[PDB]
């Protein structure tokens, strides 16, 4: 009956864990030894840093869609890439700027010769966060072996006036942009 | 406008016809036909025979690759003395064949391929339908004797009705009604190898119904007893012998008194009894294997 | 539990026929209960104007062919009580043959009656149930039981003269061959489609060859039984396998002549150079016998559950489910005429012997058809 | 209730009922995808926005069949480490319960069996995955899962101590001494094992558990 | 005063005059579990010592306990027999 | 020859683009003939992924067309009604069909078949299947298998040959498959099943070897079918041999010391016919008897030695006990909600000590009479890499042990009303028993709590409280009605004497208080012996009394389970006697007793034998206070008649009412219109009671095994008396000798339990067809919680 905006994106759990106390060592007197530990209960000493709890994001990494006829798709650290396949050749770029054109976004460097642009600033109304992202984007169109292949790029991720920098919302927000183009793509064909 | 290079025609086991065969055979028959006098039909005619031939092939040619039973190069080397036509024109480069494919080897070669392959899986499987009766075979040769009697040479051309294995009485009036037909335009005074060539089940429809020169106890015995009392040029009506009805013309006949002096004339009736074996099983089984077969034309 | 749930509709209906004479029943005569809802091979057996017919607890009968009028009865069921009344179960049909009455039974016993009364001269035990017809030749009785057995009783005194092995599949149809005498020699079928000859002095095995293509998935698609009488003529003997092939084989040899995908599990006929057949699905036709080209075919009695045929003044004749009795042209399918008989079914073989017509419905009255 | 759309337009819908969050109807959308498009541009998305819905949705025995066929179909995915977490995650979730959670009771006697699968499917994502994003998370879970079963292991021996079984007590703790050495639960286990060693009349080694406490409860 | 049912706690491995007399200084390891089977007890804290314990407490009839320690060397030879058939 | 400068796909719907072009002998190079297109198009349907490929040219671009094969939408099998959806979808599925697959139409033919094929093996050889192929939008296809299903084949005989010593009735009345279904076995059929025929062998075999046959031996079997195929025919040939008699059984082997006992089970009456029952029941009683001692693998093999001259058969058996086992761990899986100590608590075997198998099962069998779980199966599994430890795994699945009650009355008419209660008997799995109800209205309150720990102390000892408050004042004390406000506690003690039997004892104490009283017979007697002489034409009166009692219980308990048993005994007494310092002195006891009885072997058919008993009665000259009488009467005691309505009336004295309302709503003694002494309906109970019930218990006609053991129906027949042993009859001779005990109340109906959500629930509809004169009836009656 009752729910709350953040049942979403949040662990289906008390958190309590965190309260769990450290583990330690036992010291073995002298003149014995303690049993052999078995080591199928033993926990490797991870030093990363990472969310834990209510901080960690469970939703399930976007992966790109690839939906104009495609392959081998994927999604960097920062940036996505694409690639397309039927003979789409040079004219894959036209397209590519029609379908930002599209978007009516605010296209701010258009360097046709590198097929590359760059925008200003976009803003996704998702009714899945509590706060809404944004994100500035850098596309462009390259040729590999045979034909072309498009590629996007995100400059930086800010919420509520100050920028992030989380792996998963850089993920989630080249994958948004990513589907964007080759929803788009699709359409135009 | 979009030209369209080729298609698949046909639909059969696992396998595709394409439009690049059916002209071919087209193109081939129609060349022929023009050497041999013999006026041929209407584009649509002449093409269900050549994609009811084509079909037939394919099938036999799935049977070989599943049965595993592949072709040599020396095998391509002699079928270069008769299908090449060496013997009679003295040429080996594919300048003689100047009607059509510009001169091409790899296409003549693979229809050479094709050829030898169909015929080989259609030996073996007929073959190994085959049962010999040893008083058959005495039978045969004690009726081989009294001066080699019915020594009598027959060049004839046939045409098959075809019917289903178990056919329903509607088709069995519709094909009644249809070998009427063609016999009465035989016997009125139509040519039939233009009859054959619109009107004919067997494989042989392409060249006309032609069986060749033979010896009448050669025949599977559906025709001989017919076939003993005709000249040159009658037309036999319609028979029947499990694969749907029969059709015979008398193109040619020559007879002679030789006789070959049992020791040796045992040996010649056992060929003669293969022969009428092979040609009747050969029937059934092209048949059998017709109605088995998936197929869908495609249009 | 529901009794409205189960039914498939794929029977033909009565077909209208303008009779070119008037089918008349000579006399009627009730012999027990009768076959009843059970499969068997029970029939009537004509022998010097006398008529036997018996029952499947066995009421065996004896009826003036004339006027059905009866010279002795006897019943087979317990007749010393060496337990209740317990019932023969007789599925043989009778056989007659020198003045002996042979009729075979369920409970593997074979009864060999005598003529003048009923006297049982002998009973003898088999190898299993004695579904088959017996046949008498060469003073021999054969029988070929549920088993897979084919046993050759001594006429005499019934004693075993020997016993021949037949391969038995996991699933068969209800019933068995009758041997046929050829030449010193017994073909018969099997239940696995591998049509056999055995010589009459012993069981040394002649040649066997298969009659079935089987070609199935699964048991019930591999279903080869031989279930018919195979037919010897100049040489040459005629077989036929339910879902098989109508082939025609050497009788010494044994290697096929030709084949035919045509099945049943009734007796057909060699008259002259015709083969009258009825198919697995009641479907009336004519071939040749020198090769199978299906002369003539009719399919308005089909599904109709029908009798094996039987040739009557010129004319085939087959009874059917509904008690129905059908006359067939030879030289065409049309029908001749038709005639109703019996409430209850007819299920076995027809006679017709001595230009007379006996048939036997399902429920044991032994008709007689005249005109 | 799921028309008879391309899979785009299932897809889109799916998606914004995830977001909107709920999880039901958008459960009904990925299943008919999954089941009508097996393949496409949108295959193995569905199938991971499946795991994450049943999870929600606490549809548990769901999620586990989903994520074992998505494991045993894309094992080299590069978001595989994901589907172990939610694997761990899953199983833990199976570990609780609501009204003795409402009235705080101690679930660590309870059955085990979901505590050590949750733990082997961690170690596994830690060990497999050391810079993945949801390694931290998973040493934390680890932790407490070891503590839980050291606990589970301490309730059995106060039992059999209760009761008076004294070679079950010293095989108990001789068990948690050598799988979980060093958790709470084996520091308040060892005047267990010194006492069953004792009422045993085996004095050596109660002296020798007595030296291992006094050496380390220090 | 305790006048209720409790049942038998049997605690250890069965023990028999025979089995505890096949037993001899100089058996390796293998030979005495054969001879005795698995000990339900043995010394964690480094030394390789065997106890076979035989605990009986019928009820309230009173505890009895038969204890075998079997010390052995470092490659398994037996080296030492220590039987107490009673309490102390 | 001519350059190939683009190629281009359409109609790829499944198969990506790279997968093609890796398919295809063109690599967009150049030098390509129609050759190469050809053999390309050939390769491309080699592929088996295409139902048509196409090839075109438009300038220097390569135009691929080619329809893949339609994929399957959805699979509807339509008109099946005896094969599942889900059985044959699966076969199809098995068959390499299913949604999403590309529809190789080259076989649908060969999927008919098979379901064909399926339906043979289901008995159905005359079905007949057809596949419609449905085009939708997307190119995809519905396949939609529309079936007739065939006639089922049904045995139209089975034929035993052979058989001299047994008729073949006798013989094939034991099998499965039958030939002939009686008339009034409607549910019976006709049907053939292979697994039945192959069980059924084996049941004529069983029972000629154990009627005397060594040499009994099946010489084959034939199935067949008629030409139809709407009958079947079984035959079985068999040679029954010849009976044989027991020679002697000589054990040998290594027995480890119980040769004795081995010898003692392998007893023989010298000349006794064989039996091969018995020679397994004696192989089975000598793996338990090693069992006993820990040998939870040995190797028990018997072979006849056969004497056919003699026709005499000697047994051999063979023992090898090996080694002892030891229990390493007891492990309970399942247990989501039980705390483990309350399933540890329970087990008789000890974790490290030898093994008996014996503890085992009677740690199985107590924690199926615990009755928090609904299945309980043991599996004692040999610990790897070890000769002689094992690891014994209870695995339990859990109930819902707890119970709740609801309602509402008058609601709002007066003032507010509600009825509730909740009985717990593993509260939030700790095992503790804990009870609250209460009840709410204008006319009385209720209040009671109970709460017992089964396990005080590790034996066993259980101890319990319980608080109750009950009032019937009326709010404001409008007018000086009748009125009863009693209160007390109760401390209960219980400690086991064996595996079955337990004891109890606690004290209680009650205070009760009663006034404004209407006098009638009973009550104003019971006054006079405590030494109460209330007025009795009028109903202003008082009564206080505070009561210590001494409670006693004894409970025998062996049931099969906790919940729906099947079979054992359960009997409860309880009692309580008033310590002397009472205001008032008495003594009471009470017996229940429920037997169970199994008719089956699979214990779907039980009888079901019940009892309970009560007498009280004072001790000086003082009386039973009839707030303790007892009830009868009610879903608990007599079904079929309203709750405590049997027994005796009350007989009321004239005498005024403390109101007198104009709707003459008095009772018959009101001294407005009665002068003389009058009897009611209104039940008062007594101090002696006696009912008895026997009920037959029967599967569940219309529910799957799945809901079993949930639902469980039941018909019975109910006894019921109550009496007032010190009725004074040679007074009141007008009226019913109250102190009769011979009016005894019957009826009989039929009764459903279902274990709902909301604990069980009991309908059932009785008719009493024998009752007496002021009895209400009430033939149907819905209860919840525990009855009786």
């Amino acid at each position: 009956c009752s729910s709350d905006s953040r049942y979403k994106r949040q662990v289906s759990g008390d958190e309590a864990y965190l309260e769990a106390a450290p583990l330690a060592e036992l010291h073995a007197p002298a003149g014995m030894i303690l049993p052999v530990t078995s080591g199928d209960y033993a926990i490797p000493v991870t030093n990363g840093s990472g969310a834990v709890g209510k901080a960690l994001d469970i939703r399930p990494p976007a992966q790109p869609l690839a939906l104009v006829s495609g392959a081998r798709t994927q999604f960097t650290g920062d940036t996505a890439s694409l690639l397309v396949e039927n003979g789409r050749g040079n004219t894959l770029w036209p397209q590519v700027v029609s379908v930002l054109q599209a978007k009516n976004y605010t296209i701010t460097q258009r360097d046709d010769a590198g097929q590359t642009l760059t925008t200003d600033w976009v803003q996704w109304n998702r009714l899945d966060e509590d706060e809404q992202y944004r994100g500035r984007y850098q596309i462009s169109v390259k040729p590999q072996g045979y034909q072309q292949a498009v590629t996007v790029k995100l400059l930086n991720l800010e919420q509520a006036g100050k920028p992030v920098a989380d792996a998963a919302s850089m993920q989630r927000y080249s994958t948004e942009m990513m589907n964007v183009i080759s929803a788009g793509l699709d359409k135009s064909a | 406008a979009p030209q369209v290079v080729d298609k698949v025609a046909a639909v059969v086991n696992n396998g595709v016809v394409l439009e690049s065969d059916v002209d071919g055979l087209m193109q081939s028959v129609k060349l022929n036909a023009a050497q041999a006098r013999q006026q041929l039909p209407d584009d649509a005619t002449l093409r269900h025979q050549i994609m009811e031939r084509l079909i037939m092939d394919q099938i036999i040619l799935q049977m070989g690759q599943k049965m595993g039973v592949k072709i040599s190069d020396e095998q391509l080397d002699q079928a270069i003395a008769n299908i090449a036509k060496q013997n009679n024109m003295t040429l080996d480069q594919m300048r003689s064949r100047l009607a059509y494919d510009g001169l091409n080897y790899n296409t003549y070669r693979n229809q050479i391929r094709k050829e030898m392959i169909i015929s080989e899986v259609r030996n073996n499987e007929v073959r190994r339908r085959i049962t010999i009766l040893p008083q058959e075979v005495e039978s045969l040769a004690q009726q081989v004797g009294n001066q080699n009697d019915a020594s009598t040479e027959l060049n004839l051309s046939h045409i098959l009705i075809p019917l289903p294995e178990n056919p329903t009485s509607d088709q069995v009036n519709e094909a009644e009604s249809q070998a009427r037909a063609i016999v009465d335009q035989a016997r009125n005074g139509a040519d039939f190898g233009k009859l054959a060539i619109a009107h004919s089940a067997d494989q042989q429809a392409l060249n006309g119904g032609q069986m060749g020169w033979g010896r009448i106890q050669e025949l599977p015995g559906i025709f001989a007893q017919a076939l003993s009392t005709a000249k040159k040029g009658d037309i036999v009506g319609p028979i029947r012998s499990g694969v749907g009805f029969h059709i015979l013309k008398v193109n040619d006949l020559r007879g002679e008194s030789k006789n070959i002096s049992d020791a040796a004339q045992k040996d010649r009736a056992y060929r003669m009894l293969m022969n009428r074996k092979f040609s009747e099983e050969a029937a059934s089984w092209m048949q059998e294997q017709r109605a088995s077969a998936y197929v869908k034309i495609l249009s | 539990l529901f009794n409205s749930e189960e039914d498939v509709v794929k029977m033909s209906p009565l077909p209208t026929v303008e009779n070119q004479f008037t089918p008349t029943t000579a006399w009627s005569t009730s012999v027990g209960s009768g076959i009843g809802n059970f499969y068997s091979n029970l029939h009537p057996a004509l022998a010097d104007n006398v008529v036997y017919a018996a029952d499947r607890a066995g009421l065996v009968k004896a009826l003036n062919a004339d006027d059905g009028k009866e010279i002795w009865s006897v019943s087979l069921a317990e007749k010393d009580g060496w337990f209740s009344k317990e019932p023969a179960l007789l599925s043989g049909g009778v056989t007659v043959s020198g003045g002996h009455v042979y009729i075979g039974s369920e409970k593997a016993q074979v009864y060999a009656l005598n003529t003048s009364d009923g006297t049982v001269a002998w009973q003898t035990k088999v190898a299993g149930e004695a579904l088959s017809r017996p046949v008498v030749s060469d003073g021999l009785v054969l029988i070929h039981t549920s088993n897979g057995q084919l046993q050759a009783l001594n006429e005499a005194d019934g004693a075993v003269k020997w016993t021949v092995n037949l391969d038995m599949p996991s699933l068969s149809l209800r019933g068995e061959s009758a041997p046929t005498t050829a030449f010193g020699a017994a073909v018969v079928g099997g239940d696995n489609g591998r049509v056999s000859a055995v010589l009459m002095e012993q069981g040394q095995m002649i040649w066997q060859q298969r009659i079935s293509q089987a070609t199935g998935s699964t048991e019930i698609d591999r279903l080869s039984d031989v279930d018919t009488t195979p037919v010897v003529v100049n040489g040459v003997v005629f077989a036929l396998a339910y879902n098989g092939n109508l082939t025609a084989l050497d009788l010494r040899s044994g290697q096929i002549m030709w084949k035919r995908e045509l099945g049943s599990v009734n007796d057909f006929i060699v008259d002259g150079n015709r083969i009258y057949l009825v198919d697995q699905n009641d479907r009336v036709m004519a071939l040749t016998i020198d090769g199978g080209v299906t002369l003539w075919t009719q399919s308005d009695l089909l599904h109709r559950l029908l009798t094996s045929p039987v040739l009557y003044n010129g004319n085939l004749v087959v009874g059917d489910s509904e008690g129905y009795l059908h006359w067939i042209n030879v030289e065409d399918g049309r029908f001749v005429a038709q005639q109703k008989v019996d409430s209850s079914g007819f299920q076995t073989e027809p006679v017709a012997a001595d230009g007379k017509l006996l048939i036997q419905a399902k429920d044991g009255t032994v008709y007689s058809i005249t005109r | 209730e799921v028309p008879d759309n391309p899979p785009n337009e299932i897809y889109a819908t799916a998606q914004q009922k995830l977001q909107d969050g709920n999880w039901r109807q958008a459960i009904t959308q990925l299943e008919a995808l999954d089941n009508r498009y097996p393949f496409g541009p949108y295959s193995q998305q569905v199938q991971l926005d499946l795991i994450y819905a049943y999870y929600k949705n606490a549809d548990l025995p769901l999620a586990q069949a989903a994520i074992d066929r998505f494991i045993r179909l894309n094992p080299t995915h590069p978001n595989i480490d994901y589907v172990m977490y939610m694997r761990g995650l899953t199983n833990m979730a199976l570990d609780d319960s609501a009204l003795q959670g409402f009235f705080g009771v101690d679930r660590s006697d309870r059955d085990p069996q979901h505590a050590r699968a949750a733990f082997s499917d961690f170690s596994k994502l830690v060990r497999g995955y050391p810079n993945s994003q949801y390694t931290t998370d998973a040493t934390k879970r680890l932790v407490f899962l070891k503590d839980r079963l050291a606990k589970y292991e301490y309730s059995v021996a106060e039992y059999y101590t209760e009761r008076g079984a004294w070679v079950a007590v010293v095989n108990r703790v001789e068990g948690m001494l050598r799988d979980y050495p060093d958790t709470q639960a084996t520091r308040d286990a060892l005047p267990l094992m010194e006492n069953a060693y004792r009422q045993m009349q085996m004095n050596a080694q109660a002296e020798k558990v007595a030296k291992i406490i006094a050496a380390n409860s220090s | 005063e305790r006048v209720v049912y409790r049942p038998d706690i049997n605690q250890g491995n069965y023990l028999t005059a025979n089995d505890v007399s096949k037993i001899r200084v100089g058996m390796t390891q293998q030979q005495v579990a054969y001879a005795l089977g698995t000990p339900l007890m043995s010394d964690p804290f480094g030394t390789n010592t065997w106890f076979y314990v035989f605990r009986q407490q019928p009820g309230h009839e009173g505890v009895t306990q038969q204890t075998l320690t079997l010390t052995f060397n470092s490659s398994g030879v037996l080296t030492n027999i220590d039987n107490k058939p009673a309490l102390s | 020859g001519f350059v190939v400068k683009d190629i281009h796909f359409e109609g790829l719907q499944r198969v990506a683009v790279g997968a093609a072009l890796l398919s295809m002998p063109v690599r967009t190079g150049d030098t390509v003939n129609d050759e190469d297109i050809s053999n390309t198009i050939r390769a491309l349907f080699a592929t088996g992924n295409f139902e048509d490929v196409r090839v075109l040219r438009d300038g220097d671009t390569l135009l691929v067309q080619v329809k893949e094969r339609p994929t399957i939408a959805s699979i509807t099998f339509s008109g099946n009604k005896s094969v599942k959806d889900d059985m044959l979808k699966q076969n199809l599925e098995a068959s390499g069909v299913r949604v999403g697959e590309s529809l190789d139409r080259t076989t649908i033919a060969d999927i008919e078949k098979g379901l064909e094929d399926f339906y043979y093996s289901v008995g159905k050889y005359s079905a007949s299947v057809k596949a419609v192929v449905t085009p939708l939008p997307r190119n995809r296809v519905d396949l939609k298998l529309v079936f007739q299903e065939g006639v089922s084949a049904e045995i139209q005989q089975i034929n035993i040959v052979g058989n001299h010593a047994f008729t073949t009735d006798e013989l094939i009345s034991h099998f499965q498959l039958r030939d002939e279904v009686p008339w009034w076995n409607v549910v019976g059929d006709r049907k053939y099943q292979k697994q039945k025929l192959a069980g059924d062998l084996e049941t004529l075999r069983s029972y000629y070897l154990d009627r005397g046959y060594a040499r009994f031996n099946i010489d084959s079997t034939q199935v067949s079918l008629t030409p139809d195929k709407k009958g079947i025919y079984v035959t079985v040939n068999i040679t029954e041999g010849d009976q044989y008699k027991l020679s002697g059984v000589e054990v040998s082997g290594n027995l480890a010391g119980h040769s004795a006992e081995i010898e003692q089970l392998t007893k023989i009456e010298p000349g006794e016919l064989y039996n091969g029952t018995k020679v397994t029941k004696m192989e089975d009683d000598i793996k338990k008897l090693l069992g006993r001692y820990g040998y939870a693998y040995p190797r028990v093999q018997s072979m006849p030695e056969i004497n056919d001259a003699d026709k005499t058969v000697k047994l051999r058996v063979n023992v090898d006990a090996g080694n002892r086992f030891y229990v390493r761990k007891i492990r309970f899986e399942g247990n989501d909600t039980s705390k483990d100590a309350v399933l540890r608590r329970e087990m008789r075997q000890m974790e490290g000590a030898w093994l008996g198998s014996d503890l085992v099962d009677q740690g199985k069998e107590r924690l199926n009479r615990l009755g928090f779980f609904e299945t309980v199966d043991t599996d004692t599994q040999r610990v790897p890499g070890s000769p002689d430890q094992v690891d014994v795994v209870y695995k339990v699945k859990e109930r819902n042990t707890g119970s709740f009650n609801f309602g509402i009355g008058y609601g709002t008419e007066s003032g507010v009303s509600f009825q509730a209660g909740v009985q717990q008997d593993n509260w939030l799995g700790t095992g503790y028993a804990v009870g609250i109800n209460g009840t709410k209205n204008d006319y009385q309150t209720y209040a009671e709590l109970s709460v017992t720990n089964p396990y005080f102390t590790v034996d066993g000892v259980s101890l319990g409280g319980r608080l109750f408050y009950n009032d019937f004042q009326a709010d404001d004390a409008d007018l000086s009605d009748y009125t009863n406000k009693s209160y007390g506690t109760d401390v209960t003690l219980g400690f086991p004497i064996n595996e079955y039997n337990s004891l109890r004892a606690g004290l209680g104490y009650v205070h009760n208080s009663l006034s404004n009283m209407q006098p009638q017979v009973a009550m104003w007697r019971y006054l006079y012996s405590m030494g109460e002489h209330p007025s009795t034409s009028d109903q202003d009166n008082s009564f206080k009394t505070d009561d210590f009692t001494f409670n006693y219980g004894w409970t025998y308990n062996k049931l099969d389970r906790g919940y729906f048993p099947t079979d054992g005994s359960r009997v409860n007494l309880t009692g309580k006697v008033t310590i002397p310092g009472s205001d008032n002195e008495y003594y009471k006891v009470t017996l229940d007793t429920a037997t169970y009885v199994p008719i089956d072997d699979d214990h779907k058919w039980v009888v079901l034998g019940r009892t309970r008993w009560g007498y009280g009665d004072g001790l000086g000259g003082k009386e039973m206070p009839f707030y303790e009488n007892f009830y009868a009467g009610g879903s608990s005691t007599v079904r079929g008649f309203q709750s405590n309505t049997i027994g005796p009336k009350a007989v009321y004295f004239p005498h005024q009412a403390s109101n007198y309302d104009p709707d003459y709503d008095y009772e018959c003694a009101t001294q407005d219109g009665a002068k003389d002494l009058c009897k009611s309906d209104d039940a008062v109970g007594g101090n002696a009671m006696a009912v008895a019930s026997l009920e037959f218990i029967t599967p569940t006609p219309f529910i799957s095994d799945k809901y079993a053991n949930s639902v469980r129906t039941s018909f019975f027949w109910d006894m019921g008396t109550v009496w007032d042993t010190n009725w004074d009859s040679s007074q009141y001779s007008g009226y019913p000798d109250y102190s009769d005990p011979s009016n005894i109340r019957m009826s009989a109906g039929i009764a459903l339990q279902w274990m709902s959500p909301l604990g069980p629930l009991v309908f059932s509809y009785a008719q009493p067809f024998k009752k007496y004169d002021g009895d209400k009836a009430e033939q149907f009656q819905f209860n919840i919680g525990k009855t009786w």
